[PDB]
RNA sequence: CGACGUCGCUUUUUGAUCCUUCGAUGUCGGCUCUUCCUAACCUAGCGCCGCAGAAGACGCUAAGGGUUGGAUUGUUCACCCACUGACAGGGAACGUGAGCUGGGUUUAGACCGUCGUGAGACAGGUUGGUUUUACCCUACUUAGCUGGAAAUUGCGAGAA
RNA sequence: UGCAAGGCCGGAAAGAAAAGAAUUAGAGGCACCAAGUGGGCCUUCUUCGGUAAGCGGAGCAGGCGAUGCGGAAUGAACCGCUUAGGGAUAUGUGGCGUCAAAACUUAUGGGCUCAUUCUCGAUACGUGAAAAGGGUGUUGGUGGAUAGACAGUCCGAAUCCACCGGCCCCGAAAAUGGAUGACGCUUAAGCCCAAUUAGUGAUUGCCCAUUAUUCCUUUGGUAAGGGCGGAAACAAAGGAGAAAGUGUAGCCCUUCCGAUGUA
RNA sequence: GGCCAGAACCAGCCCUACUGCAUUAUCCUGUCGGGGAUCAAAAUCCGGCGGGCAACGAAGUGCAAGAAUGGGUCUUGGUGAAAUGAGCGGAGUAUUUGAGCUGCGCACGGCGGCCGCACGCACUGGUUUCUUCUCCGUGAUGCUCCAUGUUGGCGA
């Protein structure tokens, strides 16, 4: 096993990162976010003068260290998405049948995929704001914002699987509802 | 075996050696077995006139009897609960001088000279010393006993 | 713990005959829960190398070569195991101990849990003490750091075998059963 | 999809054996009824294809549910006709005879062919040929009475 | 006068030396009269026929049969030990998380392993369940290499290739609900090594036998011995016995050894 | 009291505490050189040379023989109806075990007659500097068995 094994992260100006029992809190100038991690056991500590975040771990083997980097990398999301946001811009890909696509609040209503009667149904959590963009800028983008990564990108994989192609070749027939962008929103 | 002739089971037993074919020799002839000696039985293969049965062969047992051309061998024979004398008749060229008793006559003969030379006042020759004892060892060379990578080497082959 | 097996000096040779009137002696150094098992493994050499048993062969010495000052140390031990799969395998593995005898203890332990290798299949070629610059393996060469510290976590403190208690209070060292 | 090879698995075949039963464990098939298995025929979700569609091939998780009406044959099997989403394969003393039935096998009657001098024989064909008993104990189905926390006692004292 | 054979008379006899130079719970022989039995089975190792078989057939030797007891959860045969009726103390095999006695879950011992519907493993005999092949799960080893290298778009430290192990996983489908014996166990209560209160100051942690040692009692010997010529004295208001004996409540005492068992 | 308990002591037996003798050298320790790493160092490591006892409870190394002159015996009998006693009596301040030091010859080791002898054997050698119990002692005129304390409780 190896003694001590070290990650560092830097933290920008306006970033506030605090730690407490595995539980990491986030601050930035558009929101918090928080992180559960108390499923790792790892030694997490922030430096507020040096403005730098380590986490380490003592006495590992290869699996306890694979999880540095994945909590490094978790925490550099949350700087990330508390301070530019994430932006997952969605785009409308068929053949024949338009997909109609409805985002009246949080509901996102899919239409007419593949010529289907059954419409598709999605209820994007508070904390992701789902917008249409104009169709004369782009045809059939949907934009879902957020600060959290994995929520912003939860809710695109979502509306992603509404859209599968049943019972046909999937080589043909590429009909569907495809992240086409993932930017930040400034 | 299948069948419990007389010389069954007997290929390789009364057999001769390689390159020692032939009759026997003349030194078999002349030489002189008494009544009470001690003989081993071994079947000569060329013979085949006075032959032991197999399970004589490679036994020791005393002359009981001497005809113009045979001898009488007393052998003792396990059966069951007890030994028995069983006295075979085999031809004097299936008969050799036993040497079992070689080594208490000489004992016997080298006590009389014992005695011989104790009375005549000569000195005995010294008593042999114990080879168990202990004592100073002092080595001339001295090796070093290891294992090394070279032995494993070997004892690979191709 | 003191270590399981002891560093023996076994010195030996053929019985003096008339054939050999000198024999060698050998020195033979080996690690040995008892001096038994001691001459045991030197025989079984001496058997395997120079063709003399120990019916006719005499033991000069078999000693216990005494282990240096306790001082934290790398010990390189040249050391093969035979398997049926296998074959004899030789490997050469550095180890953090104190004395020889620690470390070769220790490369009996990890030959048993990592391969399987039981006392009897086991040969150790050799044990050097070596510097931490000609150490190779990062699981060794990470003890070398001067400033080389750590916390004791996830810490399994039982207590004393006469305090001990079955039962007791929850934030409380009051023992209920005990 | 796999030739030459090679490694398994399963007791839905048949053999091999002879352990149990010969003061007897009723010994074909069907009928009826329940349940179990999965090596999945249909039904639920899917992956992959020489996958355009339709129809299909192969594979995975899954045995919850379903898997038929008939002609011939004692049949198990077989075959054909017809519906169907489908007409999957098996076990339970080769499930199941004090549950039935008795067409077959396998007594005594009789006929034929072949065999035998003959009496008779033939795992060859044919026809006719008693299917006994529960009121006991369990199991199961319902149907009643009734004490019991120290599971009958201790007074032995614990409240979701 | 040599040889062979029966004797007779003498001699010498470590009574068998020294060189590792035997040991013995070593009375050797000889009969007589009879019983059961004459279906055998299992096992280590060797072995033949058979694809194999809890199949058939042999060799050496141990068992069961005829035999319990303590262990392997359970089993004629495996392990330990084999047995008069009882204590105490120690063990054997096997164990010490509970069932269940023992680490009230021992150590101030080292490593390895995560196993989602027959549910990872803990199955000596017992094959009384698993293979060929495979895994970029993890942990070891053996060779080779490349070192401002590999990757990434240059830029700062180790990277790559082949092969072989350990444990785990895939391979791995059957019929009543079910079996490391059950529950559970994962800072193991699993696997491989070690230890006995732990680098402190020496070499016996603990539990369990119809075994060992020891004590008491019984019984029988191929039993071994002692005493038995009443020593002397002694009323009631120290006592009693003392048999020349196979066997009895055994003359009496002491002392050793053995005690299971179908026909 | 031929019942139930407690304690005391005696003999036997069963457990425990109390430890000496050998060995150590691939060792211990200074210094010089190398090498290592540092921020500089020391260390880990390798040689030479000079001294040695790692001696604190030195070692977890080989053998131990240390007179319980502390527990248990509801695991055995007893209360002196024979006490055999290093233990109970009597009498003496000694006996002689070992450990130190040491004489002669031999033995052993080295060099090949000397030089060494760790202290081996014979003189059952010397010295007592430390350590120690040393002698005597009771037949059965008992063939055998059984019959003998203390303190309470319960029994009038
Ligand atoms: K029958
Ligand atoms: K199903
Ligand atoms: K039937
Ligand atoms: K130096
Ligand atoms: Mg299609
Ligand atoms: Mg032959
Ligand atoms: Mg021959
Ligand atoms: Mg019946
Ligand atoms: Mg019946
Ligand atoms: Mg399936
Ligand atoms: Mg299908
Ligand atoms: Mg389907
Ligand atoms: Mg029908
Ligand atoms: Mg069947
Ligand atoms: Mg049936
Ligand atoms: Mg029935
Ligand atoms: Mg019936
Ligand atoms: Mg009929
Ligand atoms: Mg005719
Ligand atoms: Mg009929
Ligand atoms: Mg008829
Ligand atoms: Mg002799
Ligand atoms: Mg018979
Ligand atoms: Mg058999
Ligand atoms: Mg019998
Ligand atoms: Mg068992
Ligand atoms: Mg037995
Ligand atoms: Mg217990
Ligand atoms: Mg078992
Ligand atoms: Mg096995
Ligand atoms: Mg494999
Ligand atoms: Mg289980
Ligand atoms: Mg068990
Ligand atoms: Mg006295």
């Amino acid at each position: 096993v190896k003694v001590k094994s070290l990650c560092t992260l830097q933290i920008p100006e306006g970033v506030t990162v605090d730690v407490k029992g595995r539980k990491v809190t986030v601050t930035g100038k558009r929101g918090t976010l928080t992180k559960d991690l108390t499923h790792l056991q790892l030694d997490l500590r922030v430096d507020k003068k040096n403005r730098t975040f380590t986490v380490i771990r003592w006495f590992g083997s290869k699996i306890p260290i694979a999880c540095l980097n994945t909590t490094k990398a978790h925490v550099q999301n949350m700087i990330t998405g508390v301070t530019k946001g994430y932006r997952f811009k969605v785009r409308c890909a068929y053949a024949h049948f338009p997909i109609n696509v409805s985002v009246d609040g949080q509901n996102i209503e899919v239409r007419n995929f593949l010529g289907e009667k059954r419409v598709r149904r999605q209820l994007v959590p508070n904390t992701v704001k789902v917008s249409q963009t104009d169709p004369s800028k782009v045809k059939d983008e949907i934009v879902f914002d957020g600060n959290d990564l994995e929520q912003v990108s939860r809710e695109a994989a979502v509306l992603h699987q509404m859209c599968l192609v049943k019972k046909k070749d999937i080589r043909k027939f590429l009909d569907g509802i495809y992240v086409q962008t993932k930017t930040n929103i400034e | 075996v299948h069948s419990y002739g007389y010389k069954s089971g007997t290929r390789h037993l009364f057999a001769k050696k390689f390159r020692k074919h032939g009759v026997p020799s003349v030194s078999t002839i002349l030489t002189n077995i008494k009544v009470g000696d001690y003989v081993d039985v071994v079947a000569d293969s060329a013979v085949r006139e006075g032959m032991p049965h197999k399970y004589y062969h490679g036994r020791t047992g005393i002359v009981w009897n001497v005809t113009p051309r045979g001898v009488g061998v007393i052998i003792n024979k396990p059966v069951r609960t007890r030994t028995l004398r069983k006295r075979i008749c085999v031809r004097f060229e299936h008969v050799r001088k036993s040497r079992c008793q070689e080594a208490f006559k000489a004992k016997e003969h080298q006590f009389q000279a014992y005695l011989a030379a104790k009375k005549a006042g000569k000195a005995l020759p010294p008593l042999q010393k114990s080879s168990r004892l202990g004592g100073i060892v002092r080595p001339k060379n001295v090796e070093v006993l290891a294992r090394r990578v070279a032995d494993y080497e070997a004892m690979v082959p191709y | 713990v003191k270590p399981h097996l002891r560093h023996y000096q076994v010195v030996g040779r053929e019985s003096p005959s008339e054939k050999n009137p000198e024999p060698t002696v050998y020195k033979f150094e080996v690690f040995a829960p008892n001096f038994v098992v001691a001459k045991s493994r030197f025989w079984r050499m001496m058997r395997v190398k120079n063709k003399v048993k120990a019916t006719h062969g005499d033991v000069l010495s078999c000693k216990v070569v005494k282990d240096a000052k306790l001082v934290a140390r790398n010990y390189l031990v040249d050391i093969a195991y035979y398997s049926q799969r296998c074959g004899y395998t030789r490997m050469v593995k550095e180890f953090r101990d104190v004395s020889k005898t620690g470390a070769v203890s220790q490369a009996y332990h990890d030959l048993a849990s990592r391969h399987r290798a039981r006392y009897h299949n086991i040969e150790v070629l050799n044990v050097k003490s070596i510097p931490d610059h000609e150490v190779k393996h990062l699981s060794i060469a990470q003890y070398h750091a001067p400033n080389l510290s750590f916390p004791l976590l996830q810490r399994r403190t039982k207590a004393t075998r006469k305090d001990r208690a079955i039962f007791v209070k929850k934030n409380t060292k009051r023992a209920v059963v005990a």
